[PDB]
């Protein structure tokens, strides 16, 4: 299962669910956008319940090149980090990919 | 007639059920191509062809409103109502309008009126008990019925304007110490 | 017939959560508290 | 049944002003923006 989008106005969506299907606070939700020269995924940590199985949220990444009507699938989890003795001597940023290896810090 | 507003008060009830299906069918849109589509994918085949195709005339064209829509039918009803009954109007409207004003007369079967959140039928029972014209009284039950949280003085007021404005006449309220005589009202009706 | 009509119509507790958020709740339910 | 209907209603171009003036406007339906 999965909601869809309502309205978009700067950094805060706001999303709607069927019946029990509202997640938590402090979840993690995962969106794919599409374009010729901007394809990203965008992912969005649920901020308050409006009801009406109506949930609004922020989302950590540019909100341009976006389109209404686009499911939202829901891992039913917070944001996590791997950790591990490899972090030193590595970059990373604020989701924890490390910036000097792509496939880096995938397995902890 | 009797069977086309039975399926009318039918679904209307149905969809004041359901505040989803009221949210969704006021959106304003110069299609309505889906809204059909939908209409005949949900129990399409309860209601008359007739019954149906002035259901979807009225999906078709847009409302500024959602509850303009659901009062539409219930108007609609009324309305078809009435013209069946006509199909005696002058009798049935006189009675009409003595109930009305003695039902209000009574304060407290005016407070009784108040229904929110009570039994859908048991009200209606009690009503009907409480208390003819076959039509006037189908006219009231089905006015019982389809309230919800509205004066019924207003509304039995209302529908008796609505009957008398049906005919080419127009109401008028005489207040006098005494009745006059048949030959003087008629002299003031000319008037 | 109209006190009679009255005297035959005459004739546990629990809440329901609708929203939430910023440690604030709306119930609802409740008759009388 | 509900599901079924939301998906019937999740299923060239061109617009319409619907209000217009000081400098900005509203446009109904087109989807695909």
């Amino acid at each position: 299962t999965a909601g869809r989008v309502v309205r978009i106005t700067g950094p805060v969506v706001d999303v709607e669910f069927p019946r029990g299907s509202v997640p938590e606070l402090f979840n993690a939700l995962h969106a794919e956008i599409t374009f010729g020269a901007l394809a990203k995924t965008l992912t969005l940590e649920v901020a308050q319940h409006l009801g009406d199985s109506l949930v609004r949220c922020i989302s950590m990444q540019p909100t341009d090149g976006l389109v209404r009507g686009v499911e939202v699938t829901d891992t039913g989890a917070s944001i996590s980090v791997p950790v591990g003795d490899g972090v030193k001597g590595h970059v990373f940023n604020a989701l924890g990919d490390c910036l000097d290896d792509p496939g880096y810090g995938k397995d902890f | 007639l009797t069977n086309l507003a039975d399926e009318l008060a039918s679904v209307a009830k149905l969809l004041l059920s359901e505040t989803a299906l009221n949210k969704h069918l006021a959106e304003p849109t110069d299609d309505s191509a889906p809204k059909v589509r939908l209409l005949e994918r949900l129990l399409s085949d309860k209601v008359s062809a007739t019954t149906l195709d002035l259901l979807r005339t009225a999906v078709s064209n847009r409302w500024s409103t959602e509850s303009n829509l659901i009062d539409a039918v219930e108007h609609t009803a009324r309305l078809a109502l009435l013209k069946r009954a006509e199909i005696e109007v002058d009798e049935v409207e006189e009675q009409l309008f003595r109930f009305g004003r003695v039902l209000d007369a009574e304060p407290r079967l005016s407070a009784l009126l108040s229904d929110y959140t009570t039994p859908a039928e048991g009200r209606v029972a009690l009503l009907d008990k409480a208390l003819v014209n076959q039509t006037a009284a189908a006219l009231l039950s089905q006015t019982v019925g389809l309230l919800r949280g509205e004066r019924a003085d207003e509304a039995v007021i209302d529908l008796a304007e609505l009957a008398v404005s049906r005919r080419g006449e127009v109401v008028a309220h005489v207040s006098a110490a005494a009745e006059l005589s048949d030959a003087q009202r008629t002299r003031l009706t000319e008037v | 017939x109209x006190x009679x009509x009255x005297x035959x119509x005459x004739x546990e507790e629990i809440g329901t959560v609708i929203d939430a958020g910023d440690g604030i709740a709306h119930v609802e339910g409740l008759p009388s508290v």
